[PDB]
């Protein structure tokens, strides 16, 4: 009578090192718990005050930010209801670009009530319609909170004031210049149709003046040398070609049969002499810039610097494409001399020494183009990368705001007049449904008291002003980061907004994890894989 | 043992130990599988070794992932997966049918009676079943409105509420259209595309084709309104000899020559599609899009688009059929003699980028013969679940057309059928009678575990509902909101009477091949 | 390993493949525990106990026939060869040589004095080591030779490696039952 | 993988449907096990230790005890079986039956949903109307030496083979009709039960008198005594030292001589008061004396005894003075200060017997006494243990059927009954606890199930044909093991224990409940 056997049944026939839970305290508040310990691992990057973190993932890789999706990729989250809500967050990442934070601490909020509200008494079936209705009732109100729009997205300050919360809570402390140099490089883009491409937003990371250095490019940049001696050019007439600057071969197999001593004389004779008419033909065309995808041959670069022509290389073809839309070429599989409409132009191409590296340049003078670069100087690789990564979200959210020029306040504001909305929603809803729209309602709470939290005041100092505040009638009015004690401002005439597009998917997505991870109610945990991962992710 | 004396490495369960095996095994799947059943069921998660999540409430789907090693749990699981290949649903039930039946059996066999009289029974109770159970089908006009509530049925228990009340509709109008008179539904006709960008009830039904490729030529057209569609089967890219050939040339000037015509053969097969391209169009109002099984070299990709021709390439063997269905063309393995009437029209085709990917729309078709299922959610294992959700419920529309009779739902006629069990076991001779009662407390677990997931007392609802069957005779269910009893035929809770079928059947072939085991034995080594 | 060793198929499979190596009884009970029961046992274990009784009784008597001296002699030289080197056969045999003036010389043969009556079957005898070797040296006290069958079988020797001033009458007993003279019942303590 | 894994990381647990799934596996195992002991016609069980020993048993403690076992469940029903065989010595394989077969009656509810407290409310109505129907069919009867001849081989058949039996019926119910005192519980202790290797196991006998299994240890004593003196005593008659260590000193070999014969002094002294005793009181070589010693007697005192003609055996056991004194007569002493012939005992034969190595010491022709042995004869040890344990069943039986003056059908007679009368009770019980009422029927009607099962008939045709003879008669009836009849159990003469069907349903019923109710199996006393 030492031991207690594995009861007949499904606990015998289970394989070894697989593991069942089953029930809302093996499952459910395992689960709940997993999530609360993500949100706490990313809560405190949430907002201005939001510091950074220096995650080290398994290939000793650093990355040092506050974004909260890139922390959670390389985080290596193995709780698989973690896994739920960090797809949730990626989700929400690739829709919008930004509010993977709030999806984050929406969700665990969600949870740890829902937890809350399932020692009381009610069932995961209440809580769950509960969650779902006040949803909606969360979706119904935010349309009627939106305060302003855009209004013009071609101009250059108001885009810039537009970007400034975006790429304020990450680099907090330059937000003016980061703003400024994404509306230009975003309003250089966006042409006349309503399709922004944010692809075309090419950022190239230089190193070692600071970030004040960045600057933008309406045109390309490639950290690449010149193949020849021609190294400026100033009436770019670019030729690009897909196939190798050499001459072309066959795609079976090609062999020189000689049979005559004088067959053997002039055939190289004649190879050279062939790429001196193909190279003279392009040449002629009047192009002095030729880019190829390919390689270069000696014989064909030896005829380009003898013709004045610079020629560039580019391994990838992404950069070779991304050329082509600058310039306004045809990438040509032939090395036939260009058309006048398979040409490009550029008001210059130079090679510069930017820093240490070495780039070649391909420079437009108007204020437009297809594609603009952010060249980010910096003293850090990781320090570019986090500015990059605040870019990203800059970018994105031009994009949101070409899709949908709605803009609901920021610091808050939203949260707390969302979050008292719903409180009377469900005070009016009987049924035990009320509890759990109550709960939904103040979890929106957790957005300002993470703020508060991380500004360094007393969160419920804030969340009882803001209440209050708004109770009086003001719907933006959400807390000041610029105080060392608990207060309050109108988030509209400080500038601080965010978009109706991002809390919408952010409060869509972050209600689906929550609902998803609290149907579950057994767990079939099978033994850890070694296999060499999976087959399509590569 | 016998066995052990000549193999010491053997294991052996004999006689009763055999029998303790093999029924311990079926009530550790029914334990599992209990809560599977019905729409107030909870859905389990599964993770694999290598971490992916799976959600389901699937029967099927929850043995093959559940982490089992037992040789009744494979019989079982084989059991399951053939009533899942012929019929698509049924397997959970199947499951608990079998278990229950060798709990029932084991009843009587402690008692010391022997297992092949409880099978006697079994088979008895078999044809009874069998005969009660086409008598009280309903025979209906497949309508939309039967069909949209047969669908209701199998997806409320597979998803979400109002992600079933989509997919019903999604379901039984892919169906619908897909459907030819007498003639039977090939399934094959529904593509099924998963995208993964939206939430989940934006999954939707397009009466048309979605390639999950697109054009890997630039400066091709994204979108085409009046669309010509050449659905081939041609390589456009180069081809080597057979006969390794290999080019000898003596000057630079022939190798260019050689270059030069090693692509006469390809792009004389261009020639000839941009011929057909010019005739058939010969302006820039319509549009013109190849769709390739085989692949396209970049050089045909270029020769396509600058005539305005949208080239996809290397597309699915099936995408052929479904091609030359849904837009109404023919599908060539050569461009030998091809004439405008070789072609399909789409009234929109377009294309949409998702993060790396490409997909391709065909859309606007006249009348089309295949269609395809966009499974759009935001994770993988809301599309998973979503596949498998429809995949149920287009076999449960195509089992109520094909067999055109309906059987009521809830555990109707899971209760009306052990009543008649009962009612029949005097008729039986000998105390194969006993078999028929295990039968019938076997039917009667589908009402039980429906109260037992709907929270509510087994023994209550289940003679609530059997004394409301003896009273009335109208063939009564499991209300899974107040416990009581419901007309299902009325309130449209409807059962595929080939899956009713398939259950008793295979549930009471197993079951009997299980109490006839005496001795499970591992000898090979 | 390249990977780490853990709850994971992927080593088991390479460790299938051969990779990656893998109060008791009466019995014991005294004298004087047999008493303190008594009651205790079963009368069917007492048939058995009787004979195990009389077992400790002859092995204690036997004890007491063994008891022969139970106190500390001295010898002096001239009957050293009697009294050490053909002492009885297998009795163990403790010499302590000492002079007089030599406090810790006093203080363990005070301690000798107690262990004596404490072991009564063991021999202890002392004397002075001026009178036992010619010219012994002075600084070379005490000297506690153990002896068995006229062999040494050991010799704790210094003023020093005896166990200093602070040697009780508990450490000493352990250094005599190093060699399993005394055989006591404890650990070196100090 | 739950609360307790938690905190102390190698607990093992078993939550509530997990517990009740382990709890009624093992009680179906060792029911499945303890199915063949039960009746007459069951099978006998080999039991091998680790040292090679055998036991071949039917008896349900013993198989328990010795059964390779380590599950929770069988220690709580090992426990109780080991109580219902302390206090009846029979109904240990009959518990273990009713145990499992509850719990197998209670899961068939349980399964289908029922809460177990439920299922313990209707065990505890049927406690009470069970106890109630038993107190009602027991049979009040005058125990007479027919009766408890019935009782003893209802019980010794169950335990051995039939000729065995029918010898040892006879045995033990003369050992306790003699030892018996009218209105005096009966000390069993007063039963010597001596058990010798050599002859068949039908030789097995009652003696009269007493057994020792010593003899005497000087050669020049007699071996056979026909009219003896018995001096039943607790006087050491050995050399005895001080306990205040003496020592003796003298000056002389003379003096050591003269201290040699001082010492002995003490011990001849109370020698003599024996041999004084002996010729004032048998002043011829007619008579015999016999002196019986829980103490030693060196060989001195056995010297002294012999020349004058007096057998003594020493180092007897200390049951054996009460033994001799209630057989024989006489009065155990720790002293000789003052003893006169009313110390004596007189035993009408006193003789020795060799077997092998040892000898034993038989003293019969004792008036009336009220104290005798059963001389276990067999061949083998496992056949002597065996009878043993067929006595002690046989023993226990008699004595509770004396005491409980009243005795039970049996042949599973009464607890047909008790179904029965249960199920026409069931309708007087509110609510659901019906169905722990059919569950403890159901669970009683284990006993004739298994006796057919084991006579080789079939359960479910035997119980039809027997609660139907019940119910049309009324007739108490059982099992005919030989025709798988119904039969009537008080005519035949199978008797059953009325305290021992009361305890069965007692205790079983609480040990059921209280497994039943069981919801975590836990061991974290771990580390
Ligand atoms: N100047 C500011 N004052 C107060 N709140 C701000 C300010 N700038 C940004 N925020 C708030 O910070 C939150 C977003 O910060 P961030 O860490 O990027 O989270 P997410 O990744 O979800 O966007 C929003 O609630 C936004 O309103
Ligand atoms: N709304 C409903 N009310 C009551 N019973 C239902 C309802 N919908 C389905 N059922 C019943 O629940 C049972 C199990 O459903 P499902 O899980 O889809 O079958 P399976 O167990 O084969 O997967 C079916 O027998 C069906 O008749
Ligand atoms: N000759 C017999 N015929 C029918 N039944 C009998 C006979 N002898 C004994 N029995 C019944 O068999 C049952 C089991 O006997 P036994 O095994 O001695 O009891 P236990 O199971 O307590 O060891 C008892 O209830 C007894 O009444
Ligand atoms: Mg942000
Ligand atoms: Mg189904
Ligand atoms: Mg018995």
């Amino acid at each position: 009578a030492l031991h207690v056997p594995k009861a007949p049944g499904f606990a015998q026939m289970l394989k070894e090192g697989a593991k069942h839970f089953s029930g809302l305290e093996e499952a459910v508040y395992r689960n709940i718990q997993a999530c609360k310990e993500l949100a706490q691992t990313t809560r405190t990057a949430y907002g201005p005050n939001g510091m950074n973190k220096m995650v080290i993932n398994h290939l000793e890789k650093l990355f040092v930010t506050n974004d909260a999706a890139t922390i959670l990729r390389e985080l290596e989250v193995q709780h698989p209801a973690a896994k739920m809500i960090v797809m949730a967050s990626h989700m929400q990442e690739q829709e919008v670009g930004d509010g993977t934070n709030f999806v984050l601490v929406f969700a665990g909020a969600l949870l740890e009530l829902a937890e809350e509200l399932l020692r009381i008494g009610l069932s995961v079936s209440e809580v769950i319609e509960g969650y779902e209705i006040a949803c909606r009732k969360a979706h119904e109100i935010l349309p009627n909170l939106v305060c302003c729009s855009a209004k013009n997205l071609r101009d250059i300050d108001e885009v810039s004031s537009l970007l400034r919360t975006s790429i304020m809570s990450k680099q907090y402390g330059n937000e003016v210049f980061l703003a400024k140099l994404i509306a230009q490089a975003c309003v250089s883009i966006f042409p006349d149709s309503g399709h922004f491409n944010v692809d075309n937003i090419r950022v190239c990371k230089i190193l070692g003046s600071g970030i004040s250095s960045s600057s933008v490019l309406h045109g390309m940049v490639f950290k690449k040398e010149t193949e020849g001696d021609v190294t400026s050019v100033k009436d770019a007439k670019i030729a690009v070609y897909s196939c190798p600057f050499d001459g072309m071969i066959t795609e079976t197999k090609g062999t020189v049969l000689i049979k005559t001593a004088e067959e053997l004389m002039n055939f190289s004779k004649g190879e050279e002499n062939l790429m001196d008419a193909q190279v003279k033909a392009i040449a002629d065309t009047g192009a002095n810039v030729v880019v190829t995808g390919g390689k270069v041959a000696d014989m064909a670069l030896h005829y380009a610097n003898k013709y004045n022509i610079m020629l560039v290389r580019l391994n990838s073809k992404w950069d070779l494409r991304r050329l082509c839309k600058t310039v306004g070429a045809t990438a040509l599989p032939r090395l036939t001399p260009p058309v006048l409409e398979e040409m490009g132009h550029c008001d210059s191409v130079y090679l510069s020494e930017v820093g240490d590296t070495q780039v070649v340049v391909f420079k437009h003078e108007k204020e437009d183009g297809a594609i603009s670069t952010i060249v980010l100087r910096g003293s850090t690789d990781n320090l570019m990368d986090d500015i990059e990564r605040a870019v990203d979200d800059g970018v994105n959210t031009f994009k949101v705001l070409t899709r949908d020029k709605r803009l609901v306040p920021g610091g808050g504001a939203t949260e707390i007049e969302l979050a008292k909305q719903i409180t009377s929603y469900g005070e009016t809803c009987p049924g035990l449904e009320q509890y759990a729209i109550k709960k939904f309602a103040e979890a929106f709470e957790a957005i300002p008291r993470a703020l508060a939290e991380n500004s360094g005041v007393k969160a419920n100092e804030v969340i009882s002003k803001l209440y209050a505040v708004h109770q009086e009638g003001n719907k933006n009015v959400g807390l000041d980061i610029e105080a060392e004690v608990p207060a309050v401002k109108d988030m509209l005439e400080a500038g601080i907004l965010d978009t109706y597009l991002g809390k919408y998917w952010a409060i869509k997505l972050a209600t689906n994890a929550a609902v998803t991870v609290l149907r579950v109610d057994q767990i079939i945990m099978a033994k850890p894989a070694g296999g060499p991962k999976p087959p399509s992710g590569k | 043992a016998a066995v052990k004396t000549l193999n010491p490495k053997a294991e052996v369960a004999r006689a009763q130990a055999a029998l303790a095996v093999n029924i311990s095994a079926a009530r550790g799947l029914q334990d599992v599988l209990r809560t599977n059943l019905g729409p107030k069921g909870t859905m389990k998660m599964l993770v694999s070794g290598a971490g992916d999540i799976k959600l389901t409430k699937d029967g099927n789907v929850l043995l093959h992932e559940m982490q089992i090693q037992h040789p009744t749990a494979s019989l079982i699981a084989k059991v399951a997966t053939a009533q899942d290949d012929i019929t698509g649903d049924g397997t959970t039930s199947n499951v608990l049918i079998i278990g229950e039946l060798l709990k029932q059996a084991d009843l009587y066999i402690s008692e010391g009676l022997h297992p092949r009289i409880i099978t006697e029974g079994f088979e008895a109770a078999k044809e009874k079943a069998l005969q009660f159970l086409e008598e009280v089908k309903v025979s209906r006009e497949m309508d939309r409105e039967t069909l949209i509530d047969v669908a209701r049925t199998s997806l409320r228990t597979k998803v979400h509420a109002e992600l079933a009340d989509v997919l019903t509709e999604a379901v039984v109008d892919s169906i619908l259209a897909i459907k030819k008179q007498d003639e039977p539904i090939d399934l094959f006709m529904i593509e099924i595309m998963e995208m993964k960008h939206k939430s989940e009830t934006d999954t939707s039904l397009i009466r048309g084709l979605v390639l999950d490729h697109g054009a890997r030529h630039p400066d091709m057209k994204k979108r085409v309104e009046d669309a010509y569609i050449l659905t081939c089967n041609v390589s456009l890219e180069y081809e080597k000899t057979e006969v390794n050939s290999g080019f000898f040339y003596k000057s630079a000037e022939e190798r260019e020559k050689l270059v030069k015509a090693e692509r006469k053969f390809i792009e004389d097969r261009v020639k000839k599609i941009i011929e057909l391209k010019r005739k058939v169009c010969g302006d820039s109002d319509k549009g013109f899009v190849v769709i390739n099984q085989k692949g396209i070299d970049p050089f045909s990709l270029d020769a396509l688009s600058k005539e305005g021709i949208v080239a996809l390439r290397r597309a699915k063997r099936r995408n052929m059929e479904r091609l030359t269905l849904a837009c109404g063309g023919v599908a060539l393995n050569s461009f030998d003699d091809l004439s405008p009437d070789c072609l399909g029209h789409a009234g929109l085709v377009y294309e949409y980028t998702l993060g790396e990917e490409k997909f391709t729309f065909i859309e606007k078709c006249n009348n089309p013969r295949s269609v395809t299922l966009l499974i759009k959610g935001p994770n993988k294992h809301t599309l998973t679940q979503i596949k498998d959700a429809v995949r149920d419920g287009l076999r449960a529309v195509k089992n109520a057309i094909d067999d055109g009779c309906v059987v009521p739902g809830a555990g109707a006629v899971e209760v009306a059928m052990a009543e008649a069990l009962i009612k029949h076991k005097p008729s039986v001779k000998g105390r194969a009678q006993l078999g028929v009662q295990a039968f019938a407390d076997a039917l009667l677990i589908i009402p039980k575990v429906l109260a037992q997931n709907s929270g509510f007392d087994l023994q209550e609802t289940l003679v609530k509902i059997q004394a409301e069957h003896s009273e009335s005779g109208q063939l009564v269910g499991v209300d899974l909101n107040t416990g009581e009893p419901m007309v299902a035929a009325e309130v449209g809770v409807w059962d595929n009477y080939c899956v009713k079928k398939q259950l008793l059947h295979s549930c009471t072939v197993i079951a009997t091949n299980i109490l006839l085991v005496d001795e499970i034995m591992r000898a090979g080594m | 390993m390249q990977d780490p060793n853990a709850d994971t198929e992927w080593n088991d499979i390479l460790r299938k493949k051969g990779i990656l190596p893998p109060v008791k009884t009466y019995e014991d009970m005294t004298l004087e525990e047999l008493e303190d029961h008594e009651d205790e046992f079963n009368e069917e274990d007492e048939r058995a106990i009787e004979m195990y009784r009389r077992r400790r009784l002859a092995e204690w008597k036997a004890t007491k026939l063994k008891n022969k001296f139970g106190e500390v002699l001295e010898i002096s030289g001239k009957d050293y060869v009697q009294e050490v080197t053909k002492a009885g056969e297998g009795l163990w045999v403790i010499l302590h040589l000492y002079k007089q003036g030599i406090p810790l010389c006093a203080l363990i043969n005070q301690h000798l004095s107690g262990l004596a009556r404490k072991f009564p079957d063991v021999k202890f005898i002392k004397a002075i080591s001026t009178t036992c070797i010619p010219n012994y040296p002075d600084r070379n006290l005490p000297t506690i030779f153990v002896y068995l069958e006229g062999d040494i079988k050991a010799q704790f020797i210094g003023p020093l490696v005896f166990g200093g001033m602070n040697l009780t009458r508990d450490e000493l007993e352990w250094k005599l039952s190093e060699s399993g003279a005394i055989m006591t019942d404890l650990e070196e303590n100090p």
